[PDB]
RNA sequence: AUGUUGAUAU
RNA sequence: GCCGUAAACGAUGUCGACUUGGAGGUUGUGCCGGCGUGGCUUCCGGAGCUAACGCGUUAAGUCGACCGCCUGGGGA
RNA sequence: UACCCGCAGAAGAAGCACCGGCUAACUCCGUGCCAGCAGCCGCGGUAAUACGGAGGGUGCAAGCGUUAAUCGGAAUUACUGGGCGUAAAGCGCACGCAGGCGGUUUGUUAAGUCAGAUGUGAAAUCCCCGGGCUCAACCUGGGAACUGCAUCUGAUACUGG
RNA sequence: UUAGCUAGUAGGUGGGGUAACGGCUCACCUAGGCGACGAUCCCUAGCUGGUCUGAGAGGAUGACCAGCCACACUGGAACU
């Protein structure tokens, strides 16, 4: 129920960055990341609208770290909830206890988050919450415990969350290190890489 | 044998509308008089007339518009064969709204809008588009 | 500016006396995004110069659809030879439910939300114009109010 | 026949 | 078809038929082997394909087909079979299951090594 | 009001008894067409009064025999 | 006037 | 007297209404060789329809009523 | 017992199917219409992306496959929603009982039809907005829904009498 | 590719019987009653809330949970 295989070679699948590694160096130098896996890794077959489809449900699970029942199941909630179908879906995803204590800055990676949150490291609102799928709701604290305040892996996140692009949807305290989610993430705020509609329609069919 | 007149009616526009005619003639009777009020309100057809008393003889003059006829479509949905009656959460919409269903109410013929601001249902006559 | 999509390569064979001489066939779509699109079926010894004659002949044979907010004014039926295409305005993100050739006419045209449905014959070529044959005999309020000579809030 | 052709 | 008519005489739905009648509903049957032998496909294709007749324990005859290269099967084994025709075997319309009762898995297979009954290699 | 059927009279033949056919005129289920479904009732007709062609009232009560449990309220129209 | 046939797969 | 079937065919059920034309054939009739007006019929063809072939006021067009019948090939 | 606290150490914990097209994923070797594969089309006759193995890859993952079974896709029984010149389909032709259907006007009736009201439609289930188990499954509050049925009272255009 | 079925049969009168209406039973009378809106006969089957599928209309289904029915080795009978 985790992948614990290699990481980059699922970048180089898709073709794109999905931040599995820390992001101390270029995911350039660690591998090749033009190249998709393997012997015929050169070769790039044309792609058919299913394979594309494929692809982008593939791309949006492999950062998140959902395998494909629990994903299906967002997709499931994410129709059955009001409004558009595909923005619902990255929301449900955003709103994952272990991608928000990534995105806060607490785990260097969404898989070190996760370890974080799973090794009872991770408090909601005062209560330790040791699921990586328990969704965080607005106006919710979320924080470190006093005893995994120590880890040398906490500072060093934190240090890496500067480098990237603040969520306007969270704020965070490094001192403290606590943050509230403030609000669910808009489509805006997350990246238009992802191409929703392409995951609705594998799913629609 | 003839066993629907109100479909004959609306075959006679349904055809004379295609072969261009400027006017319809068939005979007359109650209902049939009560449908082309219908039309001629809501401007499908532009007048109609009824001339005789032995055997009356209605007489729609029909329209069209930028070369095309106005009627674009018309169908019988009630029928000898099979009878449709609707109530009025159920009233038809014919092309979203856009075109009409002529229903028969206990107060009077009139148009599924009509019908529904009426409250009534009743006998689904024809749909016209 | 034009969305171009390549819906179908077919290849086909006339015999001669040597043998099977074969070709391609290759039927595209061109539209704006608001509600102009038109079908090109091009044919040539190579897949390439199959598509760029179908690509020519589509840009030539657009045709306008009254679109409304980005769906349709009201259900549809197209027909052509044994295609039956059916058509109905959807909610805001529905998205396109259709069949791959309907969804590239749809697409192209500038309908995001719309249930498709094809019955009968899938043949591309004649899904396609069904398809099309649909969306041009489709009625706005405004055109439905000046053949009925009425406003279009009489009418709606 | 020929127990099974062309030539 | 009018409508008075479909009231006199409504529609009729395609009965639909099983292309496994002798499993009679179940995903296996079992059953005992009478002939064990080969035969020849039909065109376009050839091959000396192993077969079994098999009595099964519902008292239906039926051919079987053995999948895979080489077996241990003769008269009186008692085996389990399964749904699944042979295409070019007209008649064949059952496959043994490989691994089952005194079927063997297949030898030295390592690929699909569940389709062919065969425990996986020690690593 | 108290419930009543209403139906034509099809035998008489019974010493103060009767057959109803109550015809009802109901939409089809699957197909739509309105059809006649008759039912039939064998009603108490105490005196003997109605014959074959009247339209009769007739009220359910206490069973009075094996197949009666309906009585007649008055002839509606004769024949 | 008559005047047969062309193994299997590809 | 029986049989009761045929590629018993227009391979096209019956009845009714409606919808541009042209050239005939046949059989009435009215008005004065012409000008109408009925019936039945042959060929072509327009819109429309049709997978196409074609059908096309004697429809396979546009409609209504009722009936008969079809549901892969074989086995039959 | 749930739960909490402490201890030690990455320690005790990954497989299954698939990769010719449909369908995401390709190469080498072996075999040579054999052995074998196969859901459908098909593959194998000495240069096999289709057999068997290997390496690589794809999809799922404490499961994965296979078989059985239902609906869907199938407008392929078509009420919604199909056909019958030649694809399957017009009885060889008629008369005609039952049945279905019925030109036009007025009145009347109120069966169909329509409108309203009332009663009923167990609870659970489904659906919506909430709540509770760390989350979820699960549990649960209130609603909505239960498209129906009956009764009463009106309407009278249409259908019936 | 089951068209006729039915003599307590259908109804009446009176007596008996049941907690109770009733051919429930009996005597007598009448000759009815059911059936192409499918009786009778044959095969299959517990029914429902629901369940699965389906855009819907439908199709399939009735395991668990809850309501109703039926049965308790087989056949029959009453007693309390
Ligand atoms: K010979
Ligand atoms: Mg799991
Ligand atoms: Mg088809
Ligand atoms: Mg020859
Ligand atoms: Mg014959
Ligand atoms: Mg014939
Ligand atoms: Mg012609
Ligand atoms: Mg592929
Ligand atoms: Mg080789
Ligand atoms: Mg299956
Ligand atoms: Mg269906
Ligand atoms: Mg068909
Ligand atoms: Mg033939
Ligand atoms: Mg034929
Ligand atoms: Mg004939
Ligand atoms: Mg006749
Ligand atoms: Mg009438
Ligand atoms: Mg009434
Ligand atoms: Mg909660
Ligand atoms: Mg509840
Ligand atoms: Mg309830
Ligand atoms: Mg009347
Ligand atoms: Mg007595
Ligand atoms: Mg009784
Ligand atoms: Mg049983
Ligand atoms: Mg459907
Ligand atoms: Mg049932």
């Amino acid at each position: 129920a985790r992948y614990l295989g290699p990481k980059l070679k699922l970048s180089r699948r898709e073709g794109t960055d999905l931040f599995l590694k820390s992001g101390v160096r270029a995911i350039d130098t660690k591998c090749k990341i033009e190249q998709a896996p393997g012997q015929h890794g050169a070769r790039k077959p044309r792609l058919s609208d299913y394979g594309v489809q494929l692809r982008e449900k593939q791309k949006v699970r492999r950062i998140y770290g959902v395998l494909e029942r629990q994903f299906r199941n967002y997709y499931k909630e994410a129709a059955r909830l009001k409004g558009n179908t595909g923005e619902n879906l990255l929301a449900l995803l955003e709103g994952r206890l272990d991608n928000v204590v990534y995105r806060m800055g607490f785990g260097a990676t969404r898989a070190e988050a996760r370890q974080l949150v799973s090794h009872k490291a991770i408090m909601v609102n005062g209560r330790v919450v040791n699921i990586a799928s328990y969704q965080v709701s607005p106006n919710d604290v979320v924080s470190i415990r006093e005893k995994a305040k120590k880890q040398s892996r906490v500072k060093a996140a934190l240090e890496l969350a500067e480098q990237r692009e603040k969520p306007t949807w969270l704020e965070v305290d490094a001192g403290k290190m606590e943050g509230t989610f403030k609000r669910k993430p808009e489509r805006s705020d997350l990246s238009a890489d992802i191409n929703e509609h392409l995951i609705v329609e594998l799913y629609s069919k | 044998s003839m066993q629907d007149p109100i479909a004959d009616m609306l075959t006679r526009i349904r055809n004379g509308q295609a072969a261009n005619k400027a006017a319809v003639t068939m005979p007359s009777s109650k209902l049939k008089v009560a449908i082309a009020n219908v039309l001629k309100e809501e401007g499908f057809i532009e007048d109609f007339k009824v001339e005789g008393d032995t055997k009356p003889e209605l007489e729609l003059t029909l329209k069209y518009f930028q070369g095309k006829a106005v009627v674009e479509s018309i169908q019988r949905v009630s029928r000898p064969g099979l009878r449709i009656y609707k109530r009025k959460d159920e009233l038809p919409k014919v092309m979203a709204g856009l075109g009409i269903a002529v229903v028969s109410t206990s107060k009077g013929v009139m148009t599924d809008r009509a019908a529904r601001q009426a409250g009534l249902g009743g006998e689904i006559i024809c749909y016209v588009a | 500016e034009l969305q171009e999509k390549l819906i179908a390569v077919n290849r086909v064979s006339k015999t001669v006396k040597g043998g099977r001489i074969f070709s391609f066939t290759a039927l595209t779509v061109v539209g704006d995004g608001n509600g102009r699109v038109g079908f090109g079926y091009g044919k040539a010894r190579e897949v390439p110069a199959a598509i760029q004659k179908a690509m020519e002949k589509a840009r030539r044979n657009m045709i306008n659809v009254a679109l409304n907010n980005g769906t349709l004014q009201h259900p549809v039926k197209g027909v052509h030879t044994g295609s039956r295409v059916f058509m109905q305005p959807a909610s805001e993100g529905t998205g396109i439910i259709a069949g791959g050739a309907m969804r590239a006419v749809l697409e192209v045209a500038g309908v995001h939300n719309v249930l498709a449905k094809a019955y009968g014959s899938t043949n591309p070529i004649n899904v396609v114009r069904a398809t099309i044959d649909g969306l041009e005999n489709m009625n706005s309020p405004e055109m439905v109010a000046a053949k009925r000579g009425k406003s279009v809030e009489e009418i709606l | 026949x020929x127990a099974x052709x062309a030539g | 078809a009018t409508v008075n008519q479909l009231v006199r005489k409504p529609r009729a739905r395609k009965v639909a038929k099983s292309n496994v009648p002798a499993l009679e509903a179940c995903p296996q049957k079992r059953g005992v082997c009478t002939r064990v032998y080969t035969t020849t496909p039909k065109k376009p294709n050839s091959a000396l394909r192993k077969v079994c007749r098999v009595r099964l324990t519902n008292g239906f005859e039926v051919t079987s087909y053995i999948g895979g290269e080489g077996h241990n099967l003769q008269e009186h084994s008692v085996i389990l079979i399964r749904g699944g025709r042979v295409k070019d075997l007209p008649g064949v319309r059952y496959h043994t299951v490989r691994g089952a009762l005194d079927c063997s898995g297949v030898k030295d297979r390592k690929q699909a090594r569940s389709k062919y009954g065969v425990k996986r290699p020690k690593a | 009001k108290i419930r009543t059927l209403q139906g034509r009279v099809v035998s008489d033949k019974m010493e103060k008894s009767i057959v109803v056919a109550i015809e009802r005129f109901v939409k089809h289920p699957i197909y739509g067409k309105f059809i006649k479904r008759t039912t039939k009732l064998h009603v108490h007709d105490e005196n003997n009064e109605c014959g074959i062609g009247d339209v009769v009232e007739i009220r359910e009560c206490r069973p009075l025999s094996k197949t009666k449990s309906w009585t007649l309220v008055r002839v509606v129209e004769k024949a």
